């Protein structure tokens, strides 16, 4: 078993944002005092995209979540 | 230690701390 | 699972004594590879005996690692915050040929701004590199560094040592 | 002044740069600010104390 450091980095200025932007495309608004409800669709909503972004096969070269999840939401990076 | 590590000026992950707020 | 490239197969013929153990040593070599093992792949070593026309082969697998040579990071366990603060890293060089092309990168949030990525120089086989790093915390808190080693043999070798920032005294 | 801007430019276009800092006093951008002047060889690491 080999540990890599990761950066989750989750308080970057624009993760919460970022992460508001997605559950947006979910209209059950009534629902987000739901965790339950916003874990499902968060899930499935970074599962559409890390099927729509990742790529097949430095191209292994890792910074973290962040930048991960801004490339998967802006297409840029 | 012993080495004196030389700046690299590099790009390659510089693309990974533009933050996307406006 | 995916499969990505065959890197060695050895065939035997053995003659096994009735109710007789038999040992066989082999020796899993990287220069016998037909070729080097893609980035970020695992070995899955399998065995499969047959005898005569029994039509059932024994079988055995094991999934391998391979092992990347290890980044030894030295710092203090405390430090106080705004104040310099030195970190030695140390890599010997367990390879076959000279280690070239050679960046190291140091991060860290709360402690490094980015990332700051430098060159050392080629490291022959059976030495050591030991480069030294002098940057200031400026964060109160448990803070780690993260440090990475690229080179033409192996790339993205990432070794952390967490280091305790402290408040200056009053 | 016309010099003012012609050794603006000339420092800029090797100047140091810290975007989006993420630092709170003084103490901690002087201090990673001057990381980076060395880091950039824009300062010796001797000049950094003073």
């Amino acid at each position: 078993i080999q540990a890599e450091s990761w950066d989750f980095g989750q308080f970057e200025g624009d993760v919460i944002d970022l992460s508001l932007r997605l559950l947006s495309k979910d209209k059950q608004v009534e629902k987000w005092s739901q965790p339950v409800h916003v874990a499902r669709v968060l899930g499935a909503l970074l599962h559409f995209l890390k099927e729509q972004r990742v790529l097949p096969t430095l191209l292994n070269k890792r910074r973290g979540s962040v930048p991960i999840l801004r490339q998967w939401l802006t297409g840029r990076g | 230690q012993m080495e004196e590590p030389a700046a690299h000026d590099t790009e390659a992950t510089a693309t990974d701390y533009h933050t996307t707020s406006h | 699972g995916v499969l990505a490239a065959k890197l060695w197969r050895k065939k035997l013929h053995l003659t096994l004594s009735a109710n007789l153990e038999k040992i066989i040593t082999i020796g899993l070599f990287f220069s016998n590879f037909e070729r080097n093992p893609p980035e970020n792949t695992f070995l899955r070593l399998t065995a499969m005996a047959t005898h005569s026309e029994s039509n059932l082969s024994c079988f055995a697998q094991e999934d391998i690692a391979i092992c990347r040579p290890h980044l030894a990071i030295k710092m203090p366990e405390k430090a106080e915050q705004y104040q310099p603060l030195t970190a030695s890293v140390s890599l010997q060089n367990s390879l076959d040929a000279p280690m070239e092309d050679c960046v190291i990168s140091i991060l860290g949030r709360g402690l490094i701004h980015r990332e700051r990525s430098y060159r050392f120089r080629s490291v022959w086989p059976e030495n050591t590199m030991c480069a030294k790093f002098q940057f200031t915390p400026t964060h109160v808190g448990l803070q780690r560094l993260t440090v990475e080693v690229d080179c033409n043999m192996f790339q993205n070798l990432t070794n952390y040592k967490s280091v305790t920032v402290v408040a200056p005294e009053l | 002044t016309f010099w003012s801007l012609l050794e603006l430019r000339r420092v800029f276009t090797k100047g140091t740069v810290l975007l989006d800092l993420q630092e709170t006093s003084l103490a901690g951008v002087a201090n990673q600010l001057l990381d980076r002047f060395i880091f950039e060889d824009q300062i010796r690491p001797q000049d950094r104390e003073e």
